[PDB]
């Protein structure tokens, strides 16, 4: 046979001549049916057709083909446990994408794939079917429908060979968890093997620590019950003995610092074998070889070890590099936040040499904002150069503006509401503007604020604020009046240290006052300032505009920011009132907290606080009644109502009520122990304690020789103290403190409240 | 999904002979340790300790004793017994998940030896001619002299990357044992030392792990979990014929049927001589099922509701239904001397008329 | 004992 | 002023003693950048003339410089060294 | 979403894209397209999207669209015409909704600089060029605000070596544009802060000798 | 959102202008990448150039 022509059937999207183009033969070549059976394989070979059949026609080679049916539609069902992207994204896999062709041959794949993905996710029982149904021109259209099935548990976590230790203690530290009760928060019970492999090394880890250098993991077996609902975990470990410190040395290409580096290795005798110990000393050797201008400075160290005087004996080697220079520094990504905001803080300068660490610094310093889902950091080598570098950043921003809600509970102040919205880069300028309210049983507050973090280049801020306040004391158990304010402030920030700080500003404030009950210690600062309502009347009034000058230090200290256990914590805080205002009268608080552990493990450790206050007039007129110091309740002395220490009111035609004074101390002192019944692999969650609490309030100004009738306030030696027991930790609701407290030396005038308790952010 | 309960009329009335509570029970987790029965009297055990041991007819404690270790601040710790319960001679024999291997004298209960193995101790012990063989989790078979408690010989077996839980229990037959695997294939090791005579495999996730096997006549059955079932020479590891089942429950054979229950809780019956059924009897799926054992001329199974199924051989039909206990059924039901016992997941243990 | 606010607390002795 | 917490501030080429001390009158471009290192700055207005500069103001004190100008003849040999050790 | 035959669909498709919205212009568009995607009307349908989809502000689908025509057909007569609209599809990515945008990221307008010069030196005589070219021209001046804006914080951070360099560079870039010539007084003074007065007074002829 | 550059305007800048070189020495050598190229004739300019396809 010979072609006198070609000729096409079905070839309704595939080209004509694309398919003349494809074919191992063209018109005038000699054929016999294994060239027809190479062109109908070929065809097939293509990949675009589904269904090729040839034939020898009377005057030409007939093709009659049926193409790939072109996928036009793709849809889900029943998959509501994984996002529809998700899905989108997973049938990229096998060329399962819409526009393409495709066969009803696949379908098997796209099944099993499927299913290995929710078994990665962990649906171990999950199924999948599809249903395809064709269309005119060629067309078809799929539909997915999914069975989630049920997502396994952990069940148990074993530790098989240890001795030194319990295996809940090995067990606690883990990320995986396999005990999760109702009433705490410690995680959940999912299996992944990533944290698998986290809590492999964190074991290891765990061991290193304490001198064991001869550690290791034999085999690590995962099983699964036969309904395939729960998952087990064993770990098979083998430890030898303790080991000590003989000593170290270190050699290579130093580059001239070889004493400064020996002077920086030297242990003391007698110490065990100390991991952390051992990569903290080399990254201080990297460090000090890095601040003389190397740019990758490397360091390693292997240990010796002589089994017969269990004995380690430590070998370093360094090698210095060279030395390089940055270039330039660039940012790609900031399509919104200006560049300034950035590149203000690096701590890697441009056209300076290299230093590694700093960009490392840099990147966390850049990803602390919050500002950016991710960060990314590369160094390029600059072509045609043998020693210069170019630094990229690559950063993805997200929207910082948000809307927040709370509510919590507690015997200090009732039920309380918090409401707020915020924006923390304002048109990609870095400033940060909000407006929040909070209500309580006796107080409504309402702010608006506007905060630039960097009004100089060094860190100084500047920042003010808008509020408005409403108090109302016969609810908080005081006297009676009534005083709504308003007010705004401005301040500064200026940070002098990476601990401590300092601050000063200036503000403005409106007092009126109302509802006054007639009492002697009220109505003295009203006889000082010069009005003299009348005595048988509750409708008195008043109003004063003051403008005040405000300043402040904090020293902060602390180990870590939820539940410390050592450093120490103080704020100092002043206010005082410039000439042209009503009122004059200055005060001062200062408060301190400390840690100070008396256990190497630090889970035995002592607590100390104290508090202090004063305030007096500056000449002839006396600090208002509204400015008091307030004492007792759970915040304070514990054991004690709320604001019941202190002075008492008498009034003019004595009672319970209290009323404050200008001037306020309090101690504390606690120790903090282990919890006695909780299990170890949770046991750290909760903290116990026991207390012992001591304060006292009085007022300077009490005229007590025309007073003989009732007792005085003007004297400090009215000490009240309560001792008692109080326990918190993180609830589902939020954080959560109990406490229980009984006082054994109080005065005639204080209601106790033994039994105190708080809920969520208050 | 699981189907609902049958209906039927009970050609006799099963009641409860006696119940008597061995502490907690295995709980939740799963585990192969069941109760013994030996010369009248019944050894039952509980996961945290507390192996207790009673007479058969009357139910009644003769002696108690606790592994656990009981020092602390008003707290103890668990010994996790999840061996089974055998007894062989004068001693108990149960195994532990902290690798440790206890024998327990039967006249009071006090330790006769105690020794830790390579793993975990996962499938019910055996004896034989003065050894005891234990397949741990990791993979490692090995045999203790039953005297002192000392290790004679140890074989090493691979284990892949996931498995199911549990080990499958060697059997002995002509002084060489036969053991399955959690790679899908069957091993026989020579009883003195160790040596390997033949190994074959049985299977086709990716999952294909073993029950415990059973010899008759000459020649080897096993069975594998979403597997093959198959019969082997005992000479060496050829293969007879081959049928698409699988189950990790056990399975029994007598005369010339084979009985067991698919991991997919259906209920069937085959012949030796070939792989053909003789009935199925399929309505019971998707609930969660145990091993089936023989009494009475019936086939007892029991149910994870709590519900004990009696199934007639002769032609695969329900005869009777029973509620037992609310806890449920996880491990497998024993007979022997004319009793059926069986513990439920809760401590409370059965005999049942 | 009395229901002042939300709190529960003694307004007695 | 000094006070506030400034962050360390380096600019320019770094150079030692063992360095600078190999510079002789001769030598040409591409040995004077195998012994220092190429340079930041150099006048880009038309004259054959290298700047090295090593710059630093660290932590809470004050400004240390110090210089080092080469000239180069067409040619890329050095002719003239310039040294000059402290800031005015 | 009727299935008609292409005729009126097209019909209707612009008779409803000449005029109106743009919302139900597109939706019969890519319903032609995806149900009849070979025929004597694909190359007038893909141009008429690609229109579509610059006008609705669907930026990132019209750079998939032109992006692809642009390699499926590089042998087009109006080549010209999808190239300019690459051009403007990568300027409208430069602003938003004023602030000054200068300190953002410049890469849009870089790539639509690049598009808008292969353009103009590729088809000198198309209708397009003279607003190429003015397009272009504002591009400049926009790439160089960016690098005085750099400059013009590390003269406040007090790093001298950088500041002369981004002046020196910025030189050497964009010699003729009003950022460069408000740019080098910082040049001359971190010159002059560094003592290097030989040099100072050379950047101090310049700017003396330019007004 | 940004619809306004949909419809563009004032895209109209000041024109480039050179530098002069004082006496006695040189102006760094152009690069050359961002030179403006040279064209002639006149064109539309501004909305009045029509976006509509052919
Ligand atoms: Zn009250």
């Amino acid at each position: 046979f010979v072609v006198k022509d070609i000729h096409f059937e079905g070839l309704q999207r595939v080209a004509v001549g694309a398919a003349l183009l494809s074919m191992p033969v063209r018109t005038g070549d000699t054929v016999n049916d294994e060239d027809i059976s190479n062109t109908i394989r070929a065809l097939f070979a293509t990949g675009n057709f589904e269904d090729v059949r040839v034939l020898r026609d009377g005057d030409t080679l007939l093709v009659q083909v049926k193409e790939r049916p072109t996928i036009a539609s793709i849809t889900f069902s029943g998959n509501k446990s994984v996002k529809d992207d998700m899905l989108k994204q997973n049938l990229e896999a096998s060329g399962v994408r819409v526009g393409e062709s495709l066969d009803r041959t696949t379908i098997a794949d796209i099944e099993k794939g499927l299913e290995d993905f929710y078994y990665s996710v962990g649906k171990y029982s999950a199924s999948v079917k599809a249903v395809v149904t064709p269309l005119p021109r060629n067309r078809v259209d799929l539909k997915l429908v999914f069975q989630e099935g049920v997502s396994a548990e952990i069940q148990q976590i074993n530790i098989v060979g240890n001795h030194a230790f319990t295996t809940d203690e090995l067990i606690s530290h883990f990320q995986l968890r396999d005990e999760v009760p109702w009433w705490n928060v410690v995680g959940d019970r999912k299996y992944q093997k990533q944290k698998l492999a986290g809590d492999l090394e964190t074991l290891r880890s765990y061991y290193l620590d304490r001198g064991y250098a001869r550690f290791n993991i034999d085999s690590t077996q995962v099983s699964l019950t036969p309904d395939k609902k729960g998952i087990y975990v064993t770990v098979n470990i083998t430890e030898g003995d303790q080991y000590k410190l003989s000593g170290v040395e270190v050699s290579g290409n130093l580059a001239g610092h070889s004493a400064e580096i020996e002077q920086l290795t030297k242990i003391e005798p007698g110490e065990l074998y100390n991991g952390t110990k051992v990569t903290k000393m080399e990254d201080d050797i990297k460090k000090l070889l890095g601040r003389y201008g190397y740019a990758y400075p490397r360091v390693q160290s292997m240990p010796e070890i002589n089994d017969a005087d269990k004995t380690v004996k430590l070998r370093v080697n360094v090698d210095a590099g060279n030395r390089f220079y940055v270039r330039k520094i660039r940012f790609e990504g900031n399509d919104t936040s200006k560049d300034a905001v950035l590149r203000r803080e690096m701590r890697q300068m441009e056209g300076a040499w290299l230093g590694s660490d700093l960009v490392d610094q840099g990147k966390e310093r850049l990803n602390r904002l919050g500002f950016f889902e991710t960060v990314d950091t590369d160094t390029q080598r600059v072509p045609g150069s043998p020693d210069q570098v170019d630094v990229v950043y690559k950063v993805k921003e997200r929207n910082t503006g948000s809307f927040n809600f709370g509510i919590g509970y507690g015997t200090e102040s009732g039920v309380s509401f918090q409401a707020g919205v915020q924006q923390d880069n304002w048109l990609g300028t870095g400033y940060a503007v909000g407006i929040n309210g909070t209500k309580n049983d006796y107080q409504t507050y309402a702010e608006l604020s506007v905060t630039n973090p960097y009004f100089t280049v060094d860190g100084v801020s500047l920042g003010g604020r808008l509020f408005y306040n409403d108090f109302q004391a016969d609810d908080a158990d005081l006297s009676d009046y009534t005083n709504k304010s308003y007010g705004t402030d401005v301040t500064l920030g200026f940070p002098i240290n990476e601990y401590n700080s300092l601050r000063a500003g200036l503000g403005y404030v409106h007092n009126s006052l109302s509802n006054m009950q007639p009492q002697v210690a009220m109505w003295r600062y009203l006889y000082s300032m010069g009005e003299h309502p009348s005595t048988s009347d509750q409708d008195n009034s008043f109003k004063t505009d003051d403008f005040t000058f405000n300043y402040g230090w904090t020293y902060n200290k602390l180990d870590r920011g939820y539940f410390p256990t050592d450093g120490s914590r103080v704020n100092l805080t002043g206010k005082v009132t410039i000439p042209g205002s009503d009122n004059e009268y200055y005060k001062v608080t200062l408060d301190t907290a400390t840690y100070v552990p008396i256990d190497d493990d630090h889970k035995w450790v002592v607590l100390g606080r104290t508090r202090w206050g004063y305030g007096d007039g500056l000449g002839g007129k006396e600090m208002p009644f509204y400015e008091n110091f307030y004492a007792g309740g759970s915040s304070t002395v514990r054991g004690f109502q709320s604001n019941t220490i202190g002075p008492k009111a008498v009034y003019f035609p004595k009672s319970d009520d209290a009323v404050g004074g200008n001037a306020m101390a309090v101690a504390s002192l606690e120790f903090i122990t282990p919890t006695p019944f909780i299990s170890d692999k949770y046991a750290n969650s909760v903290r116990t304690s026991f207390f012992w609490d001591m304060g006292t309030v009085w007022d300077t100004n009490w005229d007590s020789s025309q007073y003989s009738g009732y007792p005085d306030y003007s004297d400090p030696s009215n000490i009240r103290m309560s001792a008692g027991i109080a326990l918190q930790w993180m609830s589902p609701l939020g954080p959560l403190v109990f406490s229980y407290a009984q006082p054994f030396k109080k005065y005639d005038g204080d209601k106790a409240e033994q039994f105190q308790f708080n809920i969520g952010k208050t | 999904k699981m189907s609902p309960l049958p209906t039927v009329e009970n050609q006799f009335t099963p009641t409860t002979a006696w119940s008597t509570s061995v502490g907690s029970g295995i709980g939740n987790f799963y585990s192969n340790l069941h109760p013994a029965l030996a010369d009248n009297v019944v050894y039952a055990a509980d996961r945290a300790g507390l192996v207790k041991a009673l007479n058969a007819d009357d139910g009644k404690e003769i002696w108690s004793v606790s592994l656990a270790e009981k020092d602390g601040w008003f707290s103890k710790e668990p010994a996790l017994l999840s061996g089974g319960v055998t007894v062989s001679g004068g001693h108990v024999y149960i195994g532990s998940e902290k690798a440790q291997v206890y024998a327990l004298n039967t006249s009071d209960g006090t330790v006769a030896w105690q020794t830790k193995v390579a793993g975990e101790a996962l499938s019910r012990p055996v004896v034989s001619d003065g050894l005891v063989l234990i397949h741990t989790s990791n993979g490692q078979l090995q045999a203790l002299n039953e005297a002192d408690g000392a290790v004679k010989w140890t074989v090493n077996l691979d284990m892949p990357s996931l498995s199911l839980r549990g080990e499958s229990a060697p059997t002995t037959a002509f002084g060489a044992a036969v053991v399955g695997g959690d790679n899908g294939r069957v091993s026989a090791v020579l009883m003195e030392q160790g040596q390997m005579i033949w190994q074959q495999r049985i299977s086709q996730r990716l999952s294909d792990v073993d029950t415990t096997p059973v010899v008759v006549n000459g020649v080897v059955f096993a069975l594998a979990y979403n597997g093959n079932l198959t019969a082997l020479d005992l000479r060496s590891g050829q293969i007879m014929w081959k049928r698409e089942l699988g189950s990790v429950n056990d399975f029994i054979v007598d005369g010339n049927r084979i009985y067991l229950v698919d991991q997919n809780d259906r209920v069937m019956a085959l012949t030796i001589d070939g792989g053909v059924t003789l009935w199925t009897q399929s309505d019971l799926l998707h609930r969660l099922l145990t091993s089936p054992v023989l009494y009475n001329g019936n086939l007892v199974v029991g149910d994870s509701e709590g519900y004990l199924h009696w199934i007639n051989v002769e032609d695969g039909r329900f005869v009777a239904q029973q509620k037992v206990d609310s806890s449920g059924f996880q491990t497998e039901p024993v007979a022997a001397d004319g009793k059926l016992l069986i513990q439920a997941k809760d401590g409370t243990v059965y005999s049942i008329t | 004992f009395a229901a002042h606010g939300s709190r529960y607390h003694r307004h007695c002795g | 002023e000094r006070v506030v917490y400034r962050p360390d501030i380096n600019q320019g080429n770094y150079l030692t003693a063992n360095d600078v001390s190999k510079i002789r009158v001769g030598m040409t471009q591409q040995q004077v950048a195998y012994a220092l290192g190429t340079p930041l700055m150099s006048d880009p207005f038309g004259t054959n003339t290298w700047f090295y500069v090593f710059r630093q103001q660290p932590g809470h004190e004050g400004v240390t410089q110090q210089t080092l100008t080469l000239t180069f003849n067409s040619s890329g040999v050095l002719t003239n060294i310039d040294n000059k050790p402290a800031l005015s | 979403v009727p299935d008609n035959p292409p005729n009126e669909i097209y019909a209707t498709a612009q008779q409803k894209l000449q005029d109106g919205n743009w919302r139900q212009a597109i939706t019969q568009l890519e319903a032609l397209d995806n149900r009849y995607p070979f025929g004597p009307y694909s190359q007038q349908v893909q141009l008429d999207l690609i229109y579509a989809y610059y006008k609705n502000a669907d930026l990132p689908l019209a750079q998939a669209a032109i992006d692809r025509f642009i390699r499926l057909n590089p042998t087009h007569p109006n080549i010209d015409y999808v190239m300019y609209m690459r051009g403007l599809t990568n300027m409208a990515l430069d602003d938003s909704a004023g602030v000054d945008r200068s300190d953002r990221d410049p890469q849009h307008a870089r790539a639509a600089f690049s598009d808008f010069s292969k353009l103009v030196r590729g088809y000198p005589n198309s209708q397009y060029t003279t607003d190429a070219t003015k397009r272009l021209v504002f591009l400049k001046d926009r790439l160089a605000k960016y690098e005085y804006s750099v400059a013009e914080y590390y003269t406040e951070r007090g790093a001298w070596v950088a500041v002369v360099n981004r002046v020196e560079g910025m030189l050497r870039d964009y010699p003729d544009t009003q950022a460069t010539r408000d740019a080098l007084p910082l040049m001359e003074n971190a010159y002059r802060q560094m003592q290097m007065n030989a040099q100072a007074e050379k950047v101090a002829k310049i700017i003396a000798a330019n007004s | 959102k940004r619809q306004v550059s949909g419809d563009e305007a004032y895209l109209e800048a000041a024109p480039l202008a050179e530098l002069h070189a004082p006496a006695g020495m040189i102006l760094p050598v152009t690069s050359g990448d961002y030179a403006i190229p040279v064209t002639n004739g006149s064109g539309a300019v501004g909305k009045a150039l029509d976006i509509r396809p052919p």
